[PDB]
């Protein structure tokens, strides 16, 4: 579960992301396609070229779903309801894959938040990405 | 894969009694009931909304027998899992877009099925030799991914 | 989430384990150390040889724990509060090992319940063990 | 491991700028904070009660530099990590009883660290190259488990 401090810590790092979310989000996805190339099996109908509009848009959608979760940290299931349904019933993405993106996102924040990515901010972020992943996977079966 | 004389003997002996038709089918069906998300690759297969439905569907049975039959040839070429499955590895990657994690999930349900089928005869040591086989097949398959 | 049918399937199945629960516990540990050798890393103080009374008695404790899990299917976090503090703050077993025992445990049930190890029954049990694993690993961080 | 010439040069060049001891201590320190169950091996290092305690601990730091120097000598032998890490692998299994998952944990914490240290120089392709190196090492360290 997320402790009080965890929430303060996400809300702080994320605030800092500010307007770049969409950009960060696109960077994460490309980090993932390069690192874990099996994750591409889920995007066969995307142009996964670098700078592709497809990747940049989806990047922005991802980041928006994250800001929202950040906004409704005390109520994620609710806040992501529509999203867990989609991933569960439509995309049917194997739960392993959520670890992979979370990792890639964490690397993305690291590279862009020198001053803020303290060991404790890092732990709280790792946890929140775990919870986001658990909420999104919860209706799979 | 590397298996002790003991392990090959146990793998192969159990395999001689497996009905590739019945087992392939059970294995595939149970994949789709246990981890429903895998149903995304078989959109064009029939009603898959019920365990009865899954388990009773001719297309699933059909597929199962083909998977197992493929698996069977790996067994026979335990020394060269990679070279044996390279073509099907490329198939599943470039044409099918199957996340190789599914190989794993299948490898596990197969163990479960042999166990259910064989009971006592499927001993800890026998399980172990099969756990290795399936892991090997799942890696020979994920091998051409890119 | 455990549906009323999953609950029914679990009670049902576990009920046929009955008195063999401990016996099945041990066999599960056993399949576990031989299948996934890395898990032995946590019992360097046990005689892991076959027939080992330490395995046997450990098998029995796990089993009894699952029994108590079944009995309290609606309030598992409470019923397993002590086990979760233990695994998390003392043993500190990597979460990834909970999956490996859960599998060996499904495997043992299968091999002993040839009639009740129906595909449906197979899914409610795996659901059940993944929740039990979730509970035990909920206080890690 | 399996690295194109370009990937090797990439790995080799950033590495040239790492302060081994500093990063070593950071990664290890970060491991103990992010994934606290890893602390189980380090009870004789003393206070690990807070993130500050962990990061400030001379024992963690000293342990970090030893782990990172070995990793570092590893790079010289990308061609044969299994060769290079065989004894150590034997040690973590037989005498330390370190679950090879921890290695996978460190590998990823390490990547996080490189990313935080180098920022923008840590591009998506630099990350990929590193991700192969770290999975290769963790594999090589787990090969003699039994
Ligand atoms: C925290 C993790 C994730 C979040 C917040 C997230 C969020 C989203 C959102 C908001 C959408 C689109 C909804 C709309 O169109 O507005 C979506 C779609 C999608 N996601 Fe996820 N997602 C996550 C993880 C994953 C992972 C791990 C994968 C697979 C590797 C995945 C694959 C997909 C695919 C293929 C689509 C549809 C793309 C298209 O065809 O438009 N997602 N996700
Ligand atoms: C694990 C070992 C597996 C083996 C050896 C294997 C082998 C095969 C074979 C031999 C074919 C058909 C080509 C022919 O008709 O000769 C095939 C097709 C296929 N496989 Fe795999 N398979 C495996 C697992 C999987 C898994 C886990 C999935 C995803 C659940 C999958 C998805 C598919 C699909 C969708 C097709 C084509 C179905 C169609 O065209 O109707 N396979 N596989
Ligand atoms: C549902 C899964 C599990 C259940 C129900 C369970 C239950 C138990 C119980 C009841 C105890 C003894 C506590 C006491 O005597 O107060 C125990 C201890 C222990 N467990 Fe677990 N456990 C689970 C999973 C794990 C896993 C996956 C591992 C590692 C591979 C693990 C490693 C240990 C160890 C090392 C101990 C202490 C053994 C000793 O030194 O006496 N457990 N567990
Ligand atoms: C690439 C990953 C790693 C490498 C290269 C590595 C390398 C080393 C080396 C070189 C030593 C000392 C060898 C000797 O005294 O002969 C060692 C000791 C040790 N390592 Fe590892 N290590 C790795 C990961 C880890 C992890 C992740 C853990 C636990 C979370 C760990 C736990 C230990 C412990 C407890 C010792 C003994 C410390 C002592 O007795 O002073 N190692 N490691």
């Amino acid at each position: 579960v997320l402790s009080p401090a965890d929430k303060t810590n996400v809300k702080a790092a994320w605030g800092k992301v500010g307007a770049h979310a969409g950009e960060y989000g696109a960077e994460a996805l490309e980090r993932m396609f390069l690192s874990f190339p099996t994750t591409k099996t889920y995007f066969p109908h995307f142009d996964l070229s670098h700078g592709s509009a497809q990747v940049k848009g989806h990047g922005k959608k991802v980041a928006d779903a994250l800001t929202n979760a950040v906004a409704h940290v005390d109520d994620m299931p609710n806040a992501l309801s529509a999203l867990s349904d989609l991933h569960a019933h439509k995309l049917r993405v194997d739960p392993v894959n959520f670890k992979l993106l979370s990792h890639c996102l964490l690397v993305t924040l690291a590279a862009h938040l020198p001053a803020e990515f303290t060991p404790a901010v890092h732990a709280s972020l790792d946890k929140f990405l775990a919870s986001v992943s658990t909420v999104l996977t919860s209706k799979y079966r | 894969v590397h298996l002790t004389p003991e392990e090959k003997s146990a793998v192969t002996a159990l395999w001689g009694k497996v009905n590739v038709d019945e087992v392939g089918g059970e294995a595939l069906g149970r994949l789709l009931v246990v981890y429903p998300w895998t149903q995304r690759f078989f959109e064009s297969f029939g009603d898959l909304s019920t365990p009865d439905a899954v388990m009773g569907n001719p297309k699933v049975k059909a597929h199962g027998k083909k998977v197992l039959g493929a698996f069977s040839d790996g067994l026979a070429h335990l020394d060269n899992l990679k070279g044996t499955f390279a073509t099907l590895s490329e198939l599943h990657c470039d044409k099918l877009h199957v996340d190789p994690e599914n190989f794993r999930l299948l490898g596990n349900v197969l163990v479960g099925v042999l166990a259910h089928h064989f009971g006592k005869e499927f001993t800890p040591p026998v399980q172990a030799a099969y756990q290795k086989v399936v892991a090997g097949v799942a890696n020979a398959l994920a091998h051409k991914y890119h």
